[PDB]
Order: structure tokens, then sequence, then C-alpha cells
RNA sequence: CCUGUCAAACUCCAAACUUACAGACGCCGUUUGACGCGGGGAUUCCGGUGCGCGGGGUA
RNA sequence: AGUGCAAGAGCAAAAGAUAGCUUGACAGUGUUCUUCCCAACGAGGAACGCUGACGCGAAAGCGUGGUCUAGCGAACCAAUU
RNA sequence: UUAGGCGGCCACAGCGGUGGGGUUGCCUCCCGUACCCAUCCCGAACACGGAAGAUAAGCCCACCAGCGUUCCGGGGAGUACUGGAGUGCGCGAGCCUCUGGGAAACCCGGUUCGCCGCCACC
């Protein structure tokens, strides 16, 4: 049953939301890979008008790189609970977030009979904290 | 202006606000008189029915209900009974106020249509109906003959 | 689902399945379809034609039977792929079929895939399809070269016991050699 | 089967329904014609059922109006038992007629006119205005009904 | 009618229930049909191309020939006698 | 939750009915030639009323 | 939601969005419907072909301008190819 | 069909939920990036190569009707409406009779948790 139960990291998204850059080189070393630009969508008043423009960027890590990365990150934050996902993810922070799921994921990200995770098999809140809780350091 | 002129149910259905403007405000000030706070747990319940389908402008409809609550004061401003007028006057009318070169009329007002045998209006009362004499004096305001008509109340 | 209004989509379309604005442009060939299809483990190609009350199956070959003819190697990559393709080709011509569109359902368009050399067995087996040569793999990559290369950075055999430890694209070969002649089912 | 016998002339009549009467032989009123039962004949009646009278006759009455009113393709001829002998199937009027209730035959088939030009009703009928269950003499009829009709007009 | 559009009037006639919104099956798209045969004249809404004009909605032609992949179907409109260029997304066999 | 009402330019529903094609019966046509084809000659393009369904209009 | 603009209709692995590439908004000639139900009538419009040349795509295939219904103009005369 | 591939009808198939299933064979999750191929950044996906592990997802199998849907019984209802007819009624609006058709809402009880085709296969 479980092994296949157990919790796991599926990327960190790191992101930088500017308004208008010179932001992406420290984006680049803080996690190890080329960051991408963050287009923006409607025209607004903080003279923000322009449809596509880059706005921030982001970078998505995945396996080891995601690690590596919150074991330094992590240590960088305190906060816990409320300020986690229906879904066992959170986001703290420069925003970067941690989205958490079980084993057969792909059956929902793949191109052929993809489909739906069941809500039983979806990640809850409390499930996460302990994972992660369970991995340097502590929840609340 | 006479009811002759639009108590009949001959035009068609007129009542889309999207393509109509300038429709005058109802004069029918309430449709819940009474002690509107308790619910129909009385145990007599009249109701006014009309006889023939007609429509009822809501000129109409005010002076009726008036004449009628206003008479429901036998029993007091906050007597024990709750009256009801169940319609409301969706139909728009007209009136072509050039003689009879583009007629199509102005909005002049609205009217509900009835439909002989629907109650109108409909009471609730302990045994002390002097309800039954509230709608001697409301369809007396109506174009149509009416029945008034008691539905719980073997009380007789 | 939500009300009286609400629209669900064909059950193939629900189950993620058929790609029906594709399926129409293919069936408007009139021709019949030679379904290229994969599994993690195993290679599918059939020769569908169009059916009153559903598609109909003349000729297939799957990657699983394919030791039956001699086949001791794994049999989810390209020399697979190709042998199938040709092996239901062969069994497709027996049937008298003589050409056919290439259909690779949800799969993807890329360069030396699988499905382009499922395509590639089926046109060398006798079959008539439409297609565009340098879009194909380089034979090589086809017989199998690709992964005993991929071997030769040995250390510890790519093949858990199986057969062979370098692997062998001459054991490729050796079987397109005898699905080309006689034999049974063909 | 049942007779037809229209009451209703053609001024103002649906030109649908004239053609339906003229369908089955009858062009003028009092005009009769025998029907047999079926689908196609039972959506042609209702057609017209405001304009004629129908019912099923009895063996008797159906003889009396084929002895009285019968007519050959063309010609005066009377049809009588000899007529129906020499010239039809049966052996006698009351054959055809049997013939012709229990819907083996047809007038045309036994080189007869399709119609039975009656008289008018002697005493006249219930009225056209009315139908039969309002007393008049418009719609389907009982047998006895039926009779009395064609034989008031035999 | 106010306009003389082909599409006056066919507000319904060329809608769908709800229910069959969205691209339609193609088995239907694809079916072939013999000189000779009846068939019935409808368009689907959901499908954009082969159609007719509007009017023409209901009829029930002959097929005799076709051009391209469209078919052409025989009808005859009142009392005059047409020829309509249609594909089969529209057609149904009789009977 | 409870409770009071509506739609020519609303529709989860939905007739009667109108209609395309086909078969059946009927009627009709093969000396009264129908259905149809080609040609000659018009008149006609102020209409009106009843009934059903209407749209406008106090009428 | 979006799809240039009325109104009604069509559209979700798209007819929408993003990116890239491309010029089929191509020349020639027809079939049919429409304009004008039935039922004759021009310009115009559309649908669907073919011949030729191309674009894209692995390919089936799609592209006869814009998802569909408005955005149009005779003879004579001039300029133009 | 002890799990598969392509489909037809396109909710009777949707939504939600329960239980069961892989010892050599299948589907998967899964493991992994030298290659073909790939991410405006990530082998996530796509693609390729592969079995250490798993039946927890998916999937297949058995089942539940609470919601949505399809069809049926009984009731609503032969009601509403309506094709044909009337020297029937009504000041009129309109109604009635005969004849031929015949609904919707809603309630109560059943049905429905897909059916079928081709191919492949201990
Ligand atoms: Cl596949
Ligand atoms: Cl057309
Ligand atoms: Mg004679
Ligand atoms: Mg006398
Ligand atoms: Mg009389
Ligand atoms: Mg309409
Ligand atoms: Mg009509
Ligand atoms: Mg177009
Ligand atoms: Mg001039
Ligand atoms: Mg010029
Ligand atoms: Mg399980
Ligand atoms: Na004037
Ligand atoms: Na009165
Ligand atoms: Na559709
Ligand atoms: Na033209
Ligand atoms: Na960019
Ligand atoms: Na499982």
């Amino acid at each position: 049953f479980h092994e296949m139960r157990e919790p796991r990291i599926e990327k960190v998204v790191v992101h930088m939301g500017i308004g208008h850059a010179n932001a992406e080189d420290i984006l680049g070393e803080i996690t190890g890979q080329m960051p991408v630009r963050t287009k923006a969508k409607r025209t607004v008043g903080e003279f923000d008008i322009r449809e596509g423009d880059p706005i921030g960027a982001k970078v998505t890590l995945r396996d080891e790189m995601a690690e590596e990365f919150l074991q330094t990150a992590l240590p960088l934050a305190e906060l816990a609970t409320s300020q986690f996902d229906d879904t066992g993810n959170f986001s703290f922070g420069l925003d970067v977030t941690v989205n958490l799921v079980r084993p057969g994921y792909r059956v929902a990200k793949r191109d052929k009979a993809s489909r739906s995770i069941p809500t039983k098999h979806r990640l809850n809140p409390a499930d996460a904290v302990a994972f992660i809780e369970s991995t340097y350091d502590v929840e609340v | 202006k006479p009811g002759a002129m639009y108590r009949n149910s001959s035009k068609p259905a007129y009542t889309r606000r999207e393509y109509i403007s300038g429709i005058p405000g109802k004069k029918i000030a309430q449709f819940d008189m009474g002690n509107n706070g308790a619910g129909p747990t009385y145990p007599a319940q009249v109701e006014l029915v009309v006889e023939k389908p007609v429509q009822i402008r809501h000129n109409a409809l005010e002076a009726a209900r008036v004449a009628a609550n206003r008479y429901v004061q036998n029993s007091g401003a906050a007597a024990n009974y709750k009256f009801r007028i169940r319609k409301f006057p969706f139909h728009v009318i007209r009136e072509n106020k050039d003689g009879m070169r583009a007629p199509f009329g102005k909005p002049v007002g609205t009217a509900a249509r009835v439909h002989g045998a629907n109650h109108i209006f409909i009471a609730w009362v302990n045994p002390d109906p002097n309800v039954e004499e509230a709608w001697r004096r409301a369809k007396m305001k109506v174009t149509p003959t009416i029945n008034i008509d008691s539905s719980p109340a073997g009380n007789a | 689902a939500t009300g009286p209004r609400y629209k669900v989509p064909m059950r193939r379309r629900r189950e993620a399945r058929t790609d029906y604005h594709q399926r129409l442009r293919l069936l408007k060939s009139g021709k019949p379809r030679l379904v290229a299809r994969k599994s993690n483990k195993h290679v599918r190609a059939q020769l569908v034609t169009l059916g009153p009350n559903g598609d109909d199956t003349l000729a297939s070959a799957h990657s699983s039977d394919l030791a039956e003819y001699g086949w001791e190697a794994p049999t989810g990559n390209m020399p697979s792929a190709y042998l199938t393709g040709l092996l239901a080709g062969l069994r497709a011509q027996e049937a008298g079929v003589e050409e056919a569109v290439l259909d690779i359902g949800l799969n993807s368009p890329t360069p030396g895939s699988k499905v382009f050399a499922i395509q590639e067995g089926a046109i060398d087996a006798g079959l008539d399809i439409p297609h565009n040569d340098d879009v194909l793999a380089d034979w090589q990559r086809t017989r199998g070269a690709h992964i005993a290369e991929y071997d030769e950075q040995l250390e510890e055999p790519l093949y858990s016991g199986d057969f062979d430890a370098a692997d062998l694209p001459e054991h490729f070969d050796e079987l397109r050699e005898t699905l080309l002649d006689g034999d049974i089912e063909l | 089967m049942h007779a037809l016998v229209q009451l209703r002339g053609e001024v103002n009549m649906h030109t649908d329904i004239q053609d339906t009467l003229e369908m089955l032989n009858i062009h003028h009123v009092n005009h009769c014609t025998l029907v047999p039962e079926t689908d196609a004949y039972r959506g042609m009646v209702a057609k017209v059922n405001d304009f004629v009278a129908f019912g099923e006759p009895s063996q008797e009455t159906l003889e009396t109006v084929l002895a009285t009113r019968a007519e050959p393709l063309e010609g005066d001829a009377d049809v009588d038992d000899e007529w129906v002998a020499e010239h039809t199937d049966y052996d006698d009027i009351s054959g055809l007629a049997f013939a012709l209730l229990s819907e083996e035959t047809t007038l045309r088939e036994q080189g007869l006119s399709p119609t039975l030009r009656l008289h008018p009703p002697r005493g006249g009928h219930d009225g056209v205005k009315h139908p039969v269950k309002e007393g008049g003499q418009l719609g389907k009829h009982d047998t006895e009904g039926i009779d009395d009709l064609l034989e008031a007009m035999r | 009618p106010s306009s003389n559009g082909p599409l006056e009037g066919t507000r319904g006639k060329l809608k769908n229930k709800p229910r069959d919104r969205g691209t339609s099956p193609p088995q239907r798209a694809v079916e072939e049909f013999d000189d000779g045969e009846k068939v019935h004249l409808k368009i689907d809404p959901s499908v954009p191309n082969g159609r007719f004009h509007p009017r023409f909605d209901g009829q029930t032609g002959t097929v005799e020939g076709k051009q391209g992949d469209a078919y052409k179907v025989d009808i005859v409109d009142g009392g005059k006698e047409k020829t309509i260029i249609v594909t089969a997304a529209h057609l149904r066999r009789q009977e």
C-alpha cells in the first residue's frame, strides 16, 4: 500500500513578481538554471497596460535541483499551518512555492488517457505537514 | 381613461422590458398585508376569485386592494389576519396619443392578466370573516364579476 | 452532470483516447488506417477499416508475438517497433490490403519516433503509405545501434539477465531477414 | 363495411373534403356508397364525417336498397336476382349483399356502379346541422339508425 | 421578413439543443452514398461546411453523382426541379 | 429554507397541425393520351365578404 | 471567455489563446444554389469542383480571405494589363 | 476482453461513493537520460532506454441512486391546447356539443452507476 502513497516534492517555483528584469540573474544563482519571463494579462493603471510584457520571472525546479534549493530555502522560513494548501502545498517568502503530491501524479499530467487524481489519493494539508516537518524543521 | 380601453386580453403579451422603456411605475403599494410576520396558520381562508379572464390595470389593483384592506380595519391596524394580492401587472399597455399613421402607441401603464377562476386576493382570518365584506368592496373596483370563495372553513 | 443543459463529451474523448478532429481528417483519405500504438513494454500496429457498427481490423501485429519468430530481446524499443510494423504490414498484404494512412493517435510526430519506425516497417512490407523519409530514423537507430553503443558505456549490463551483455542489432537483421520469406501467419 | 350517404351539398365545403367524397364515388347529394372498414377508408370517412351519414346496414336493408337502387356499370337494367345471377358470381341479391357486407367483393368487381343513387328520405331526415347524438342526421349511425335512413330513401 | 438573407428566420432550424452541442461525430460526415439513393437533407448546426440553402431543410432527394467530396442531390422545390450540392455531414439515408 | 408572480423579440419540455420522400387503398390516364414538352392568343397586376389565425388601433 | 462590427447562430486536444512560418486575399474555367420560395428576371453573393502554380504539415489534409448570414453598381467613355 | 488496441451510438454512458484484482503472461504507476526527440525554465510534459519495486492512482471487475439523465406504471388528465362540423349558449369577451388528435409541470413507484461492433489474448 505505502511507498506509492508516500508524499514527494514535485517542482518548487521561485518567482519574483516585479512590475516591469535585472532580477533574473539572482534567480539563476539562487536556483541553478535559467529563469523564465513573466508576461502579464490585462491593461491596468500601474502603467501596466502592455499585454505581452516582461514583468517578472520564475523558475521551476525538479528533483535534486528542488531539494538542494529547499535545503536553504526552508531554513529561511518559519511559518506553517493555515499557510498550507488544501492540496498539501505551501508558498513562503521573492516567492518560493512547493508542490507536493503522491507517486501516480503523471496520470493527470500525461497526454494519453490522462485523468484527474481521486480526492482520496490527493494529498491533505495534514499529510503534507508531516512529510516536510519530517525533513529538517518544525510545523506551525 | 376608461377600463374599456384595456380590459380585454386580445393583444400579444407585451412584457419584455429589454425592448420597452418608459414604463410607468405601479401604484400598487403592497402585496402582503396584515401580520406578514406570521405564516398562514389560520383556521379560515377566504379568496376573491375572478370570473372572466380580463386585464386589470395597476390602477384598479390599488383601488381594489386599498378599499379591502383599508376596510379590514374593522379588526385594527395591527389586527390578526393576513391579506395577499397574488397578481402583478406585468403587461405593458400603450395608447396612440398623425392619426392612424405610425400608430404604435407610447407606454402609458401596466395591467395584470387574470384568467377566469384564479384567485386575485386571499385573506387569512380566525372565525371573524369581516374579510367577506372587505371583498364585496374589492370586486366593486375591478372589471369582472367575482366569486367570494372560502376554503379552510367548515365553521358555518 | 450538472443539469439537463449540460454537455457531456463523447465517451472516447472523456477517456482521452480518440482525437476526433484528427480522426475525421484521417478518414478523408478513404484508405485503411495504419494504427500505430505504444505501451511501456510493447508496440502494436493494426490496419483498420471503417464499419457499420465500428472499425474493422483486417490485419494486426503486436511486439509480443514477435518472439514467436525468434525475438529474444526487449519489445519496447525501435527495432521492435519496426519489425511489428513489417509483421503487420505483411499480414496486411496477405489480407489483400494495398494502401493505408498513418494514424498515430495521441502520440507526437517526433522525427525518428517509434510510430514512424512502425510506418517504415509497414511500408517495406509492401504497403503503400503517404510518408516523408527524412522524418524517419537513419536505419542504424532502427537496427538498435543507439542501444548497443549505450551498452558500450557499460560497467553494468543494460539488460537485466535478458539476452547478451553488449546487445545485438544483428539479432534485428536476422529477424527482418526471416520475416521476408515464407513462415506461418504471414 | 359501412354505407355512406352524402347529406350536405358541395357549396362551401372544403375542397379537400369534396375531393374525398369524389374518391369515394359520391358526386351528388343523397348518393350512397359501400365502403370497407380499413384504416385507409376510415380516415377518409372521418374527414367527410360532417357532410355525410354512415353506419353498417343490416343484411335485409342492404338487400332492399341493392334491389331498389343498384345499377350496372352502364345502362338502365334493373339489378334483380336474375340480373345478379346472370351477371355476377352470386346467385341472387342476398348472395351479393352478404358478400359486400363481409367485404369479400365490391359493386365494381361485380360490374355494378359503385354508387347507389337513393331517393330523398320519405318523411325527411333528422337535420343536417346536428350529429346523431344531438338528434341530427350527420355522422356514424346505429345499424338500426342507418337502416331507417336507408329504408326511408329506398 | 425585414431582411432577405439566406439565414433569415433560421434561428431555430440552425440551432442545436444544448446537449447536441459541440463537434459532431465523424462517422456520418464520411458516409458514402450511391446514385439513386434517397437521402434526407438536414443541416447539422455543428458542421459549417457542405451546407445548402436553409429552405431545403427537410427535403428528401435522390443522390445523383457527386462533385468533389460533396454530393449532388436532386430535389423538387414546389414544382421546380433543383440540384443541391451537399456533403454527407448533412445527409441521412431514407428508411 | 419558506413564500408571491411573468415573457412577441425566454425555453428543461411540447402538441394539434403544416410539410419532403416512399409503399398501400382510393380516384384518375393509356380510341376521352393523363404526367410532361414546344409553340400561338389573351385577360389580369383598384378587389370585396364570411370563418379560423392573426399584427396595429379606444374603436 | 474569446472569436473586428447589429442580431441570431457555430466553435474547447477548437473555429478561441500563444509561438513560429507563410501569402490560397493566387491565375484560368466551370457546376449549383441564391439574388427572384413556388415561378421568368441582371449586377452582386455563396457553396462545391476542375486545370495550373504555391504555402504549411510526418501525413491524411487544410488554405477558392476574415466561423455564418450586411460592407454594393449597367451601357457608353477614359485610364490601366 | 485475470486488466489490451481501434471504434459505433454519444449521460441508459454524467457527478459522487464502496468493495475486489496482478506468483511466469498484459496495462499502468514506476526507474532512468548515451542516443532520435524535447521544455520561450525545468527528461513535469513530449521522446527515447529500461524492469528494482507497487497494485496506492489510473485501468479492469463487482456494487450503491443522493444529484443529473433515459425509459415505464399509476395519478395529474383525456385536463391544457387543437384539425373538421353546428340556425348550440352568451350584450360581449368568450363558451358549449359532436368528430379526429392530445401535452407540460409535479407527486408516488420502478428503470438507468452504459449497450454494441472488429481485432488481439491462458
Ligand atoms: Cl500509442
Ligand atoms: Cl442549396
Ligand atoms: Mg349509368
Ligand atoms: Mg312531405
Ligand atoms: Mg330540417
Ligand atoms: Mg419561430
Ligand atoms: Mg405553418
Ligand atoms: Mg470561410
Ligand atoms: Mg452616361
Ligand atoms: Mg483606370
Ligand atoms: Mg486498489
Ligand atoms: Na404626419
Ligand atoms: Na365588477
Ligand atoms: Na454536434
Ligand atoms: Na449570378
Ligand atoms: Na519572450
Ligand atoms: Na491500482
